[PDB]
């Protein structure tokens, strides 16, 4: 079930897309099932704006359009 | 015993004073508040709306449905709670 | 009793204080002390287990012996007592008071609202049916009888809310108009007294049950 | 006499129906779907935009929120 | 009065009503109705769609319109 | 006795109240008896199911009080 | 920060930045948490894009659904 | 405290008349209650309600026969 | 009584017949206008009728204030900066005041958005060419002393001074 | 728990009011409708169009979730 | 149900072509299903007109509330 992946998902690096055509790249450190996303060591790339770096960021996971996942993350065991 | 409804207690304290809210159409409303619900529906009696150019209008009543809206600004008095 | 006799004995008195709240609207029809639906459907949801007593409704001097609901709602119910008084009660977790109607020398047996709801007729051992105005609290009609009335039904139609059938101790059914008070027709084919009457077609035909 | 939407959808089910999306895109497809969200699924579907035929598609999955048409 | 019972008044009287749609839509439909449910879904028949870019009408036979997508409903009048 | 038999919109289930201070319910589909509820502490003839509420009953007694369930 | 009660308490007494659906950016103090993610924002300042503009604001309550991005970075606060 | 007003100037626009009449009565006293109309029978007329008879009396005495927008209004 | 910050809270704040927001300060023995800033321009209308105000000055800068009532006061001078304090003021009523000279209207001329004025009862009404000077000096004003201005009166005022 | 009742609609029902719609359209109508779904029922209404004249709306229904903006002509007491 | 399409698409490792609400198109392999139609995409190809631009994504996660339209292409090449 998808709920297992969101709670287990931590420490890996992901790229995040937001409703305002905005792209974010950050590493995750959080343990909960409700998709609440907390980021540390973040880089930000807003549409029609220059890139900026952020030390920490927090995002409501429901607002995220889609998340890009890293190569070594064996999703198959998390999805089951 | 019961211990639930902490935002509702704060929401009750916000009643009777003046609130500011913005809509998805982009204009800003200023109004006096005295109605609340668990489903976040709210109603304002006496209201003034101001647009992002220079036009303003007065409204006697506005009803807000809690699930298809942008968020409202609550009075400062709540900080005392 | 005569009109002047029941009036001179002060058979009705006013004691309500909350007759109005914020506006001069009626208090019987709308549930003005509630935020629930003012008029309610017959089935809101699938039924659930009952729970607890709201209140004992302390106030009557004698036992309680009939129950009736208010038209198109369950917020207000009507009760008839052997104490010859009729009172209303609120059931949606409320304990407010309502005005008392009384005018019978002998116990009340049964009460029916009119289908429009602003009037109710009350049958008593004193062999009269009296017409009350719920908002006004006054009576100004009185129908006599030969024999004992055993059953009252109002007509099933809104227009014909003035016609009603009376089942007697004598075995006839007789139909009266409440505006004239006159015998419009007699039906006489049952053995013994007629106990109850039941319509099988609105404004067309009726069945009747008797000790026949 | 009136009919409820669920058997009505069943009456439309298996027939040939015209569809249009709120964004202004049109499709024609065969439909078999029952779910609490009332979603739709179409197979071997033809795409139309502004009244012009664009392409024949295969099976397509479309959410209930964006669709507002079903009739044939 | 209730919307479902009022829909019963339209279908019993064969009323022609016009329905408007929400979100990013610019179309008007004029049609007769035969449908009821507690969710106020609408079954639309003998319908005509007006294209506001050209004010042209096309004939439509028996369609279902989901109530959540529906905005206003009113008794139809000619538009040109 | 003239027990006030009741047949709510729930009429698939039959409801009645009787002088024993007990309430009995029958199923029309299988004609069986299935009901165990009680009201008051004395003999009475009064039983109504609320025609506009999903889970409330009202009862009256000769003690001079009215009770709800 | 988001939703979790224990995380909510740790982030208090710091300066927090908000960005919403309409491109405005807000910076404010906060001392409240609703588990459905409603927070009370105090001493807030807003920036507007037409040019650039700034306004001085009264105290605010914010609904998490509208929040697009939130970050925490601040010195010891003012009361 | 209710009066019927007649012989008002009909050419004054709804907003201008309402403001003008609003300005006149507030000058006489703490009176602010007015509804004005321009329909066929209603034109040139208004019904006004006063807070107190004393404020009404002072205002009434001054306005009776006073030229306003070049025309004499009447008060009852 | 004094126009302190406490007076604004204690006095009624209410919405008037034109849906504007009005504050009541009538007859409060006010000799000088002050402390209005506490309102923070939150009122659309300010009512200072029947007071003892000697001068029209000391107003804070307000932009929402559309209409100001100053009937029956004793004001006999107008500050030149009144246009800077109340630039969006459309109505200024100085009925029954003691305005005697044209020099006091020159500050009102700076109010490019002033539209409605009243001087009934002021001594200035007695002065020669009183109406024509106002019409020429105040072309933006639409109504004077609860009466209309004819187009023929507008040309006559301009022609006289030209 | 307990939740809450619908608002005191009785104080505002049966009055005549103007309604505002997205796209700067105006409607003037009398209102008399309430339901647990919080829909709206409008009657004897007239539309003021942005691209045409005006038409009268015969017994109008508005879905409660979609649109709710009201301007009344009678002052509440 | 529509999940049948999801499950069979997932089980046979086929590709699906997806188009976004405004500008972008995607081609990707899928392995996720739920009542909210949340999906996880693998071996994803992204194409959109800003000039034509192309970006490769190995693994992707798509939430089911910001929903986009899915078309299945079993004729695209498999892995």
């Amino acid at each position: 079930k998808l709920v297992r992946f969101l709670m287990k998902l931590s420490h890996e690096t992901v790229n995040i897309e937001l409703k305002n055509g905005t792209q974010v790249s950050g590493t995750i450190m959080g343990v909960d099932v409700a998709m609440n996303t907390h980021l540390r060591a973040v880089s930000m790339t807003v549409k029609n704006k220059e890139p900026v770096k952020l030390d920490t960021l927090s995002i409501r996971g429901n607002n995220i359009r889609y998340i890009i996942l890293p190569d070594p993350l064996a999703l198959d065991t998390l999805l089951i | 015993m019961t211990s639930v409804g902490v935002p509702i207690k704060i929401l009750h304290e916000a009643e009777g004073h003046m609130v500011t809210l913005e809509t998805v159409t982009g204009e800003v409303y200023r109004g006096k508040l005295s109605e609340a619900e668990d489903n976040m529906n709210c109603q304002l009696a006496e209201t003034v709306v101001t647009f992002r150019d220079g036009r303003s209008h007065q409204l006697d009543n506005v009803f807000i449905r809690g699930n298809k809206i942008r968020f409202m600004i609550l009075p400062d008095m709540l900080k005392n709670a | 009793k005569e009109d002047s006799e029941q009036m001179a004995e002060e058979s009705s008195t006013l004691h309500l204080k909350e007759a109005e709240d914020y506006q001069g609207r009626s208090f019987l029809v709308p549930p003005s002390f509630t935020g629930v639906n003012l008029r309610e459907d017959y089935v809101p949801e699938r039924c659930f287990v009952p729970k607890k007593l709201v209140h004992t409704y302390r106030g009557h001097n004698k036992g309680v012996n009939f129950l009736q609901w208010f038209p198109k709602s369950a917020h207000l119910f009507l009760s008839c007592s052997m104490d010859t008084k009729i009172k209303l009660w609120e059931v949606y977790d409320r304990q407010r008071v309502v005005r008392t109607y009384a005018g019978h020398k002998l116990p009340v047996r049964e009460v029916a609202f009119n289908n429009e709801g602003t009037e109710f007729l009350s049958a008593s051992f004193d062999r009269y049916v009296k017409l009350w105005d719920t908002e006004t609290g006054q009576v100004k009609q009185r129908f006599h009888t030969g024999h004992v009335p055993y059953c009252l039904k109002y007509h099933p139609d809104d227009d014909k809310n003035h016609m009603f059938l009376v089942g007697m101790q004598n075995k006839k059914i007789i139909q009266w108009d409440s505006r004239s008070g006159e015998i419009v027709q007699e039906y006489d084919r049952h053995l013994q007294a007629v106990n109850s009457i039941t319509f099988f077609d609105k404004n067309r035909r009726f069945a009747s049950t008797s000790d026949d | 006499q009136p009919v409820n939407p669920k058997p009505f959808l069943n009456s439309l089910t298996g027939k040939f129906v015209v569809c249009k999306l709120k964004w202004g895109m049109e499709y024609k497809g065969v439909l078999v779907a029952v779910d609490s969200y009332m979603n739709l699924q179409l197979a071997h579907a033809e795409e139309y935009i502004d009244g012009n035929s664009q392409g024949n598609l295969g099976e397509i999955l479309i959410r209930c929120n964006n669709v507002l048409y079903v009739g044939g | 009065v209730q919307p479902v019972n009022l829909i019963f008044r339209y279908l019993q009287n064969r009323t022609r009503v016009q329905i408007w749609l929400y979100e990013d839509v610019t179309h008007r439909l004029e049609g007769y109705i035969i449908g009821f449910d507690e969710f106020m879904n609408v079954v639309f028949d003998e319908a005509e769609e007006v294209n506001m870019k050209t004010k042209g009408r096309n004939k439509i036979g028996r369609i279902l319109l989901k109530g959540d997508n529906i905005t206003l409903i009113h008794a139809a009048q000619q538009e040109a | 006795y003239a027990c006030n038999i009741d047949f709510s919109p729930d009429q698939s289930f039959l409801i009645s109240g009787d002088a024993d201070g007990k309430l009995f319910i029958w199923d029309w589909r299988t004609h069986k008896i299935v009901g165990k509820w009680k009201a008051h502490d004395s003999t009475c003839i009064a039983a109504l199911w609320h025609p506009h509420e999903k889970s409330r009953m009202i009862t009256a007694g000769w003690d001079g009080l009215i009770k709800m369930w | 920060t988001i939703s979790k009660n224990n995380k909510m308490m740790a982030h208090l007494n710091y300066r927090m930045k908000i960005i919403l659906q309409d491109g405005r950016t807000f910076i404010g103090f906060f001392k409240a948490f609703d588990k459905h993610m409603n927070i009370l924002l105090a001493e807030c300042e807003e920036h507007r894009q037409i040019g650039e503009e700034k306004r001085i604001l009264g105290l605010v309550l914010v609904r998490g659904e509208h929040i697009v991005s939130m970050t925490v970075d601040g010195p010891p606060p003012r009361d | 405290h209710t009066i019927y007003v007649n012989n008002l100037n009909e050419k004054v626009k709804k907003d201008e008349l309402k403001r003008s009449l609003h300005m006149v009565f507030t000058q006489f006293g703490e009176i602010i209650q007015l509804m004005s109309f321009r329909k066929e029978k209603m034109r040139g007329q208004a019904h006004i309600v006063f807070k107190e008879v004393s404020s009404a009396s002072n205002a009434l005495r001054a306005l009776q026969g006073f030229p306003f927008y070049g025309k004499p209004m009447r008060i009852q | 009584v004094r126009l302190t910050t406490e007076l604004f809270a204690e006095r009624p704040q209410f919405v008037n017949s034109v849906n504007m927001r009005e504050i009541n300060l009538r007859g409060q023995k006010i000799p000088v206008i002050e402390n209005m800033g506490v309102t923070r321009d939150q009122f659309d209308v300010i009512d200072l009728t029947d007071n003892d105000i000697r001068k029209l000055d000391n107003f804070p800068t307000f932009s929402r204030l559309n209409t100001l009532y100053l009937h029956n006061n004793r004001i006999n001078y107008i500050a030149p900066d009144i246009a800077t304090k109340l630039p969006n003021l459309k109505t200024l009523a100085l009925t029954n005041n003691n305005i005697c000279e044209l020099g006091d209207i020159e500050p009102l001329a700076e109010c490019k958005k002033l539209e409605y004025v009243t001087f009934i009862g002021n001594p200035i009404t007695h002065k020669d060419n009183y109406r024509m000077y106002m019409i020429y000096k105040l072309p933006t004003v639409r109504v004077i002393d609860f009466n209309r201005v004819r187009l023929t009166e507008r040309e006559a005022a301009k022609k006289m001074f030209k | 728990m307990s939740k809450t009742h619908p608002p005191e609609l009785k104080k505002y029902m049966d009055k005549e009011m103007d309604l505002k719609l997205n796209g700067n359209r105006r409607v003037s109508g009398i209102l008399r409708g309430f339901d647990p779904f919080m829909n709206m029922v409008i009657d004897e209404a007239v539309e003021y169009q942005k691209d045409g004249g005006s038409v009268n709306l015969g017994m109008t229904v508005i879905r409660g979730n979609s649109v709710v903006i009201m301007e009344p002509k009678e002052r509440i007491s | 149900g529509p999940l049948s399409i999801l499950t069979n698409s997932v089980k046979n490792n086929h590709q699906v072509l997806i188009n976004c609400r405004n500008n972008k198109k995607l081609l990707g392999r899928v392995k996720a299903f739920d009542r909210h139609c949340n999906m996880v995409l693998e071996n994803v190809k992204e194409m959109w007109t800003e000039v034509a631009k192309d970006r490769f994504i190995s693994k992707m996660f798509l939430r089911g509330d910001s929903v986009i339209l899915v078309v299945k292409n079993p004729l695209a090449q498999a892995e």
